[PDB]
């Protein structure tokens, strides 16, 4: 965390 | 993330150019994590640009993205009548949590046009159910601001009418409005004259369309 | 590659709702999945989303009100634990959100209301030979008292599209919706050409063909 979501 | 688009609405003639702004509270990820979306009424959002300036697959070159960090801009060259939509920016600070801006409405400009007014009596089939809806249509006008006043035997009606305006037309860039005056069967058949006064810019005086009950 | 939402319906305030995102043509594990919503006439709002590993993120306001997870090998859910009227919105699911691999679903409409589903009544907005604005007659249909949204209206089984205006529905004081659809047509054809409006309200299974004549 965090990471790419888009 | 909180992204703010200002102003909320932008305008251009069929063929002009509009500038849509998007300010982030703080810098987005890698200074360029910002996308632009297009949403026409009813459709799901269409992604136009990502990476601040990068055009999406198949999107026209008329849409130009520019900016870095916190300030961004969507320029739309050669505005079509079809460009009537709300544009949203999409940003992220840490690439996980996203946020949309408020949106910017794109109004297509054109010459002023007075509305065509039409009045519709309630159907005898509705009157059987015990209600009377009297509709008044204002057709194909520009700009949007328009005013409708109902009168039943010269008595101003208030509180018992709802209206609805359509989005800006994709071809002629006009608006249309439908005003519905709702009465009970009891109140409807106790009066005779039902009028609809329309005030609008394109009009020199308020035009009235009306009818007589039972005629 | 495509996604689709499921579960959009009429829910009462406080009763738990679960929306589902089914995917096709790609692994659910390979791409990140997001949930976006949109209240009527309002802007788009990112609710949350799941990454490739499995971890989940939510917006600041959406913390607690929403729960996202994978419920299948091919599904991703969104549970709203205590729905309120503010949650009435079209909920979207999408593969990604930002990169070029992005694909959205059509969206599913959630209505949070304690009101019951109701079918519309279709009435004609009849024209006249003598109330015509310059060789141009206006006719239409009044689709009145239905719940919830939406209703679709075409003219002549989709063969009449020019000059047709379907107005946004208005929420009446009764809690029921009401809309009209109008069309401007040649005045000389009022006696020779037929004009039918096709009303379909799927929540109630109400399909109506209404002829409008002077």
């Amino acid at each position: 965390a965090p990471e790419l979501l888009g | 993330q909180v992204l703010t688009q200002t102003p909320s609405s932008v305008s251009a003639a069929v063929g002009g150019t509009v500038t849509i702004n998007c300010q982030a509270s703080q810098s987005v990820y890698n200074k360029n994590y910002l996308a632009w979306y297009q949403q026409k009424p009813g459709q799901p959002p269409k992604r136009l640009i990502y990476s601040a300036s990068t055009l999406a697959s198949g999107v026209s070159s008329r849409f130009k993205g520019s900016g870095s960090g916190t300030q961004f801009t969507l320029t739309i060259s050669d505005v079509q009548a079809d460009d009537v939509a709300t544009y949203y920016c999409l940003g992220s600070y840490d690439q996980a949590a996203h946020a949309f801006g408020g949106g910017t409405k794109v109004v297509v400009e054109r010459t002023v046009a007075a509305p065509s007014v039409f009045i519709f009596p309630p159907s005898d089939e509705q009157l059987k159910s015990g209600t009377a809806s009297v509709v008044c249509l204002l057709n194909n006008f520009y700009p949007r601001e328009a005013k409708v006043q109902w009168k039943v035997d010269n008595a101003l009606q208030s509180g018992n009418s709802q209206e609805s305006v359509t989005e800006q037309d994709s071809k002629d860039s006009t608006y249309s409005l439908s005003s519905t005056l709702t009465l009970s069967k009891a109140d409807y058949e106790k009066h005779k004259v039902y009028a609809c006064e329309v005030t609008h810019q394109g009009l020199s005086s308020p035009v009235t369309k009306s009818f007589n009950r039972g005629e | 590659q495509s996604v689709e939402e499921s579960g959009g319906r009429l829910v009462t305030p406080g009763t738990p709702l679960t929306l589902t995102c089914t995917v096709s043509g790609f692994s659910l594990s390979s791409y990140p999945m997001n949930w976006v919503r949109q209240a009527p006439g309002k802007g788009l709002e990112w609710i949350g989303g799941i990454g490739t590993s499995g971890n989940i993120w939510y917006a600041s306001w959406a913390k607690g009100r929403f729960i996202i997870s994978r419920a299948s090998s091919t599904t991703v859910d969104l549970k709203v634990t205590s729905p309120t009227t503010e949650d009435t919105a079209t909920y979207f699911c999408a593969r990604g959100l930002y990169n070029d691999y992005t694909v959205w679903g059509p969206g599913t409409l959630v209505t949070v209301s304690s009101a019951s589903t109701k079918g519309p009544s279709v009435f004609p907005l009849a024209p006249s030979s003598k109330s015509t604005s310059g060789g141009t007659a206006a006719l239409g249909c009044l689709v009145k008292d239905y719940f919830p949204e939406p209703v679709t209206v075409s003219w002549n089984s989709g063969a009449l599209t020019s000059g047709v205006h379907t107005f946004p529905a208005v929420l009446q004081s009764s809690g029921l919706y009401s809309l009209s659809s109008v069309v401007t047509v040649p005045s000389s054809s009022l006696g020779t050409q037929t004009y039918i409006c096709n009303v379909n309200h799927k929540p109630s299974n109400t399909k109506v063909d209404k002829k409008v004549e002077p």
